[PDB]
RNA sequence: GCCUUUUUAUU
């Protein structure tokens, strides 16, 4: 959370739709990062309870992560205007765009000729500023899904499975043309990481 | 090297210095031409300028070295 | 000794690739280039060294020559391939012989913010300082006087200096911080 | 009001406090202004802008 | 020219500890106090998580059914977990936590050499009774800090091999003993608890003295 | 794995003079090149033994503002050059020194007497019945706290360290520590860092 | 394998 902020900081999170805002207040029964249920009180109900599916690690428009973490514990009662799960870059209803670091306004042996920042290794150690960028690699198959080229990241279907630690410069989704030459796509160098989920829609991965 | 102010005082014009250093670099790349300077681990860019630092390579005396290679 | 297996050696990133790389970039000129060049000094050559981090370390002395602070500006970089173009970068486009601006007689290499601030804190006069009114053998002894911590950086003392044009010596009023500068300046 | 808030903590009323250097180990003659200023990482990252 | 001795070690807790370095000469308390402060933060033997292998979930971002805290913040609590090994640099630790209740560090089953000095460290929270978690905590012993970039289900995390967190030294006045230019140096170390604070100064002085042997060679 | 560290090769050991020298230790660990240079810097300036003059006794001169007759020298210059005297003694700590000059002529360190184990290695610099006391001291003392000259006890005059990047073909951003130094010539500059090595090693034998 | 508009953003 911002150590120095404004009273408006509590209002941006409760007005944004990417942060989970409870429609009906009450105590909670099962708090998970995937979904949170809230037992609706006798006055808030009209019955049943409501559910809130939290979008965990989905792709945004700028190839950036969006994840909704919960902020309440088990058995915690909330009202209608309260927040049950903070969104991305949010904690407990306060918008946390960054992290409060121990900033010393002084030059140190260079590195501050202009307004650039000299950062600690502690910031690199405790993951105080490391973010997640979820990029999209779409595959237009006009073109079979089989990866018969003239590897270990595939489940014998031409499609990479969930959780493979790919590296820039390997095959990701096999796409051969009916002729057999390989004209598929690959991962560019510098974005090596794990896959969140491979959405196949319109054959074993589908 | 670091600066080129010692090589430019032997030739004068700066654009004549690039012409004599490029022709010296072509001889050191294809046709042998081991330099008179002490050879170090630096590339042929500095060797083309270290020869003009003391004045053993000039634009007038490089043309008579090309004709000496043509007579042999 | 081929072009196919040499691509496999680069993409594997083993230990022998970096030792080959530092021999190529030991004295190779590399053109640093801002994307807006509304001035002559927007393209300057450099002799880079291999570092970690995917950002270029543009020199602070030529930062005022680029007229571009370190505000997160993303800008280009270029290299000359052939040897007749590499000598154009060392004799004309290098940052060493780009001291004076083409516009005026004042040099374009001007200390803007921080190095001038470190020079200004040294060249100062203070009363009731640590080590006020003591003799010093030379300008190099002021580095011994300050790093040990018994005397302040600004104290009215008398240091011995050797000025050139041939060497003259006089005992004038010079603080501790200005005596650090005499080992930095040249002889003349 | 901030100097009054500095009187509550163990740190003194002055906004700048004296401290030692990392690679040197000497106390500064001029105290610098340390503090928990809110900083944020932008979207322009060097993994994408290279 | 006086050899400092660790004559007193005062520990207010297992996290924060304070040692004494006496006797040191004047001008050397800021010298030896800064030199021991830098090397303690540079490279010291610390034990942290390197690879996590969880059954079910494959990568480090997918949330698991039955937990409350997110799985990427579980690895942050594993980075704050302070463990100590004695004879083996590679160890395998498991959770096997079932039922209701928050996952604590004391629930982690440890061997005879593995000892967790912070039992109150909370890893995550379990809100489902029938759902359970089980991971393979792999802890390596090293120095410095390594990134996560430098086994599909075995998700890679970054390992922080820093057993200390902050080092506090200051020069104070010592006793006379009929000698001038004599000062007292104490060193306050807020550690994770893996290394002994008497052994923290001792091991940092061994690798300091080993680096000074090349200065004898010149 | 955790006890093994990078040791420097000690290749670039050059000397531009007998007093000034520039050494280069490469490679070193990241974060080690600053602390190995800074700790040995303060040892050579504050924590090392040396030999220098302590008190000046000139006939007819009791104050710092005076004028000598018969010689082409002033009072403010005669105690400044004597502070940077390359004086060394090894047998005893406290030793006296006398100076006798007659007529009009320049005074240097060549025509002076040794009076035992006192050695003078720089007789070229310019410095009457002047008696001075040379005793052993540590580091550097000022003339303001003595309340009658400041003693340049340490033989080195200036030491600065610079750290650049080093490459070991398996790690990156390692420290490459260079050390420029200049002394009075009483000890060798290669021996000056070696003397500071044994001073720091004698402080760590109780820990190790 | 691209190209051109539009929007966002940077100097
Ligand atoms: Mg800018």
């Amino acid at each position: 959370k911002p150590l120095v902020g404004t009273g408006m900081e509590r209002a941006v999170a409760v007005d944004s739709g990417v942060t989970a805002v409870a429609k009906r207040g009450g105590v909670v029964q099962y708090v998970d990062a995937s979904r949170i249920v809230i037992k609706v009180n006798e006055d808030e109900m009209y019955a049943g309870i409501d559910i809130y599916n939290l979008t965990k690690y989905t792709r945004s428009n700028q190839n950036t992560c969006i994840n909704q973490m919960p902020c309440v514990s088990l058995g915690e009662p909330v009202e209608r205007g309260d927040v049950l799960a903070d969104g991305p870059s949010t904690d407990l209803g306060e918008l946390a765009l960054g992290q409060n670091m121990r900033v010393a306004f002084m030059p140190w042996n260079g590195y501050n000729f202009e307004d650039s920042i000299l950062v600690s290794e502690r910031v690199v150690q405790e993951d105080r500023f490391t973010t997640i960028h979820i990029q999209e690699l779409a595959c237009v198959s006009r073109e079979e899904i089989t990866a018969d080229i003239p590897l270990s990241k595939l489940d014998e279907s031409g499609i990479v499975y969930i959780g493979a630690e790919v590296t820039g410069g390997d095959i990701l989704v096999g796409k051969v043309t009916p002729k057999v030459k390989d004209s598929s796509l690959r991962v560019p160098n510098g974005v090596s990481g794990t896959v969140i989920d491979v959405q196949v829609f319109t054959d074993k991965r589908a | 090297r670091v600066t080129v102010q010692d090589a430019v005082e032997k030739i004068g014009n700066r654009f004549d210095l690039v012409l004599v250093a490029a022709r010296r670099a072509r001889q050191m790349q294809v046709g042998g031409k081991d330099p008179l300077v002490p050879e170090e681990n630096d590339k042929t860019t500095v060797i083309a300028l270290r020869e003009i630092e003391e004045g053993l390579i000039n634009n007038q005396i490089l043309d008579v070295r090309e004709r000496q290679e043509q007579q042999e | 000794t081929t072009i196919k297996a040499a691509k496999k050696m680069v993409e594997r990133e083993e230990a022998v690739v970096w030792d080959i790389l530092d021999e190529v970039i030991r004295e190779h000129p590399v053109l640093l280039n801002r994307a807006p060049t509304l001035h002559r000094l927007g393209i300057q050559a450099f002799e880079p060294v291999l570092i970690e981090g995917k950002a270029i370390q543009l020199h602070p002395l030529v930062c005022a020559a680029y007229n571009a602070d370190f505000d997160g500006d993303q800008m280009a970089v270029h290299v000359p391939l052939t040897l007749e173009a590499q000598l154009e970068a060392r004799a004309l486009m290098m940052s060493t012989n780009n001291i004076l601006s083409p516009a005026n007689g004042e040099p374009i290499i001007v200390p803007s913010q921080d190095v001038v601030l470190g020079l200004y804190y040294m060249t100062r006069d203070c009363v009731n300082a640590k080590g006020e009114g003591m003799v010093l053998t030379g300008p190099k002894e002021a580095e011994r006087l300050y790093r040990s911590g018994l005397a302040s950086l600004h104290a009215r003392v008398k240091v011995r200096i050797t000025e050139y044009e041939v060497a003259k010596t006089s005992l004038k009023d010079t603080t501790v911080g200005r005596a650090i500068l005499w080992m930095i300046v040249p002889k003349g | 009001e901030i100097k009054e808030l500095l009187k509550l903590g163990d740190l003194p009323t002055s906004g700048q406090i004296r401290l030692y250097d990392g690679r040197t180990g000497e106390q500064f003659e001029r105290p610098v202004t340390v503090g928990y200023m809110y900083m944020l990482k932008l979207n322009h990252l060097v993994d994408d802008k290279m | 020219f006086l050899k400092p001795r660790l004559v007193d070690i005062e520990q207010v807790s297992s996290t924060h500890a304070k040692v004494t370095l006496e006797p040191l000469e004047r001008g050397f308390g800021h010298t030896l106090g800064n030199a021991l402060r830098r090397i303690l933060l540079s490279s010291m033997p610390g034990c942290a998580v390197t690879e996590v292998e969880i059954d079910g979930v494959l990568h480090e971002y997918s949330t698991k059914e039955g937990v409350q805290e997110d799985i990427l913040e579980i690895l942050l609590n594993l980075k704050g977990l302070a463990v100590r090994v004695q004879g083996k640099d590679e160890v395998i630790l498991t959770l096997n936590k079932s039922g209701i209740g928050p996952v604590t560090a004391a629930d982690i089953t440890h061997d005879g050499d593995v000892e967790i000095v912070k039992p109150q460290h909370v890893i995550c929270h379990l809100t489902d009774e029938n759902a359970s978690i089980s991971m393979r905590i792999k802890v390596q012993r090293g120095r410095g800090y390594v990134p996560a970039s430098t086994p599909i289900g075995r998700l890679l995390v970054d390992a922080c091999y820093s057993p200390v967190e902050r080092i506090a030294y200051n020069v104070e006045a010592a006793r006379v003993e009929q000698r001038t230019d004599l000062d007292k140096l104490v060193i306050e170390m807020e550690t994770n608890g893996t290394i002994d604070p008497e052994e923290a100064i001792r091991r940092a002085a061994t690798i300091l003295a080993e680096q000074l042997e090349a200065f004898v060679d010149l």
